[PDB]
C-alpha cells in the first residue's frame, strides 16, 4: 500500500491522488482517505472497495470522487474545486468491514501520507536576512513548503532552534532559525547558516555577524 | 454525528470522547506522533489492537467513553483520537495532546532589530525570541513608541525539545520601511508563569 | 481462511444490496447441494446453534478459489436450515433459521438476509439437543 507523490496546485483546479494495496484483499476492504489541515485534527473525508460501495462525508460529497479500479488495486482520488482551507496532507487507510473485520470499519492500518498545497502563489526562492545579536537567520518570501535549514554544514547541533513555517498574508512563507552560544565566542567563531529551498534549488549561506 | 473530546492539553491518567448520540460501545482510539502515522490502539472501546501494550486500557459505553493509561513510558507522548465507526459518516475528535511536566523554565527572551538588506526592499520584520521554557503557555505584545501592536504580529512555536522538554517561541512583527523609520523605540512585553514579572526587551534605531 | 467465501455477487437489478454486506445499517425444500457461483456472501447453515459452512469441492476439499471454479459448492447436507443470498441479491432458504414462526436464530447476518427483523427482540436460548447443549440467541417479536 503506497499513495501516490506530494502535489501543490493553485485553487479552483483538481488533484488526482492515487494508492495502492499489497498484502491483503482488495475486494473485502474498504479503501478510505482522511485528510489533516497542519496543526489540527484529522479530517473525515471516504471509502470504496472494489464491489462498487462509496459513501463520500458530507462536506466533501460535493466535489470528491473517490474511484477504485481494480486494475492492479488503486484506489484513486480526484478532488476537484480546490480552495485554500484545503491545503492538507491526505492519507489512504484500510478501512474494516463487517465480513472479515470484528465491527463495521476500523482503520487498521494507514497510508504514507501525501501533501497537498492549495495557493495562488508560484514558486519563488527565499530571501535570508541576518538577526544580528543568540543568533539566527530569516527565511523569508518563499514558495513553497519545505525549506532545510543547517549551520557549519551540519557542525553546529547543539542549541539550534529551527521554528515551523508561518503563512503569510501575501500567500508566502516565512521561517525563523535562532541559536544560542556564549558571549566569549562571538569573535571567535564563524556562523554561517545553510538554507536550501530545493523546490526552487535555491542554496543559500549567510554569515551572521554583531554589529 | 459529532464528536467531542473534553481534555483539551494534558501535563496514571485518562483521556474522554463524548459523541453527540448514542453508540452500542463502537468507538475507536488512535495514537499519532508529530511527524509519524496514525497508529490504531483500541477498535471497539474494550478490545485492544493486537501488538498495543496492555498498559492501554479502554472502558465506558453509550455516549461518553474513556480511555485509560497508567505507565507513561517515554513512547506514550503523543496526540490521541478516537472515532466513531457504528454508522456513517465516520467521524474524529480534536485529539488531546499528551506534554511532559518538568520544573517552570523561565524564558531567556532576545530582539532582533531588521537587518540593513531587508531595509533595502522596502518592509521590515523584527524578531522577539523565546528560548527553552515550560509551560507552552505564553504571551507577547509589542509596542512601537509604547503604542499597542495586533494583527501584524505572527508566532511560531516549536515542538518540546528532547534534550531538556522545553518550548520556544519566536514572534516576528511585519512592518513597513516607511513606518518603521517613523519611530525610534521599539519594545517586546513577554508574560510568562515562570516570570514574576513582565520582562521587557526593547532597543532603539541605533 | 477467508478464501472460502462465495463472492459471485453480480447486482444486475442495480438494487444495490452489497451495501449492508458490508456494514450494518415490508409487505420450503430440505438442503442439499448448492453451486458456489449462485451464492454471494458467507453461507449459514442453523444446527441449534448457527454454523458457518466454507466452499469445498464434491467430496469435501476446502477449495480456495472465491467460487469462481464451477467445481465450488457447498455441502449443506453434511451439516445435519441453510440460508444464502444468490448473485442477484435474493434471501435463498432450505429445510432457514426460522425456529419458531414468530422467532429467528440470530447471527452476524441477521439483518442482512433478513431485514424486516431489526426490530425483533433477542433471548438467550439453552437446550440439550440430542445430548448437546447449544448456547445461542433467538429474534422474536
Amino acid at each position: 500500500l503506497v499513495q501516490s507523490g506530494a502535489e501543490v496546485k493553485k485553487p479552483g483546479a483538481s488533484v488526482k491522488l492515487s494508492c495502492k494495496a499489497s498484502g491483503f484483499t482488495f475486494r473485502i476492504y474498504a479503501i478510505s482517505w482522511v485528510r489533516q489541515a497542519p496543526g489540527q485534527g484529522l479530517e473525515w473525508m471516504e471509502i470504496v472497495p472494489l464491489g462498487g460501495i462509496t459513501n463520500y462525508a458530507q462536506n466533501f460529497q460535493g466535489r470528491a470522487a473517490i474511484t477504485a479500479d481494480t486494475s492492479i488495486n488503486t484506489a484513486y482520488m480526484e478532488l476537484s474545486s480546490l480552495r485554500s482551507d484545503d491545503t492538507a496532507v491526505y492519507y489512504c487507510a484500510r478501512v474494516r468491514t463487517a465480513l472479515v473485520g470484528p465491527r463495521e470499519g476500523i482503520f487498521d492500518f494507514w497510508g504514507q501520507g501525501v501533501l497537498v498545497t492549495v495557493s495562488s502563489a508560484s514558486t519563488k526562492g527565499p530571501s535570508v536576512f541576518p538577526l544580528a545579536p543568540a543568533l539566527g537567520c530569516l527565511v523569508k518570501d518563499y514558495f513553497p513548503e519545505p525549506v532545510t535549514v543547517s549551520w557549519n554544514s551540519g557542525a553546529l547541533t547543539s542549541g539550534v532552534h529551527t521554528f515551523p513555517a508561518v503563512l503569510q498574508s501575501s500567500g508566502l512563507y516565512s521561517l525563523s532559525s535562532v541559536v544560542t552560544v556564549p558571549s566569549s565566542s562571538l569573535g571567535t567563531q564563524t556562523y554561517i547558516c545553510n538554507v536550501n529551498h530545493k523546490p526552487s534549488n535555491t542554496k543559500v549561506d549567510k554569515k551572521v555577524e554583531p554589529k | 454525528i459529532q464528536m467531542t473530546q473534553s481534555p483539551s492539553s494534558l501535563s496514571r491518567v485518562s483521556i474522554t470522547c463524548r459523541a453527540s448520540q448514542t453508540i452500542s460501545t463502537y468507538l475507536a482510539w488512535y495514537q499519532q506522533k508529530p511527524g509519524k502515522v496514525p497508529k490504531l490502539l483500541i477498535y471497539t472501546a474494550s478490545t485492544l489492537e493486537t501488538g498495543v501494550p496492555s498498559r492501554f486500557s479502554g472502558s465506558g459505553s453509550g455516549t461518553e467513553f474513556t480511555l485509560t493509561i497508567s505507565s507513561l513510558q517515554p513512547e506514550d507522548f503523543a496526540t490521541y483520537y478516537c472515532q466513531q465507526h457504528d454508522s456513517h459518516p465516520y467521524s474524529f475528535g480534536q485529539g488531546t495532546k499528551v506534554e511532559i511536566k518538568r520544573t517552570v523554565a523561565a524564558p531567556s527572551v532576545f530582539i532582533f532589530p531588521p537587518s540593513d538588506e531587508q531595509l533595502k526592499s522596502g518592509t521590515a520584520s523584527v524578531v522577539c525570541l523565546l528560548n527553552n521554557f515550560y509551560p507552552r503557555e505564553a504571551k507577547v505584545q509589542w509596542k512601537v513608541d509604547n503604542a499597542l501592536q495586533s494583527g501584524n504580529s505572527q508566532e511560531s512555536v516549536t515542538e518540546q525539545d528532547s534534550k531538556d522538554s522545553t518550548y520556544s517561541l519566536s514572534s516576528t512583527l511585519t512592518l513597513s520601511k516607511a513606518d518603521y523609520e517613523k519611530h525610534k523605540v521599539y519594545a517586546c512585553e513577554v508574560t510568562h508563569q515562570g516570570l514574576s514579572s513582565p520582562v521587557t526587551k526593547s532597543f532603539n534605531r541605533g | 481462511h477467508i478464501n472460502r467465501t462465495a463472492l459471485n455477487c453480480n447486482d444486475s437489478l442495480q438494487t444495490g444490496f452489497i451495501t449492508s454486506l458490508f456494514y450494518a445499517k415490508c409487505p420450503p425444500r430440505p438442503c442439499d447441494v448448492v453451486s458456489a457461483r449462485t451464492v454471494c456472501g458467507p453461507v449459514y447453515c442453523f444446527t441449534p446453534s448457527p454454523v458457518v459452512v466454507g466452499t469445498t469441492d464434491k467430496l469435501g476439499i476446502p477449495t480456495y478459489n472465491w467460487g469462481e471454479n464451477e467445481t465450488d459448492v457447498f455441502m449443506l447436507e453434511s451439516l445435519r436450515g441453510c440460508t444464502w443470498m444468490n448473485s442477484t441479491g435474493f434471501t435463498k432458504t432450505c429445510g432457514g433459521p426460522w425456529i419458531t414462526p414468530r422467532c429467528l436464530v440470530d447471527y452476524p447476518y441477521r439483518l442482512w438476509h433478513y431485514p424486516c427483523t431489526v426490530n425483533f427482540t433477542l433471548h438467550k436460548v439453552r437446550m440439550f439437543v440430542g445430548g448437546i447443549e447449544h448456547r445461542f440467541d433467538a429474534a422474536c417479536n
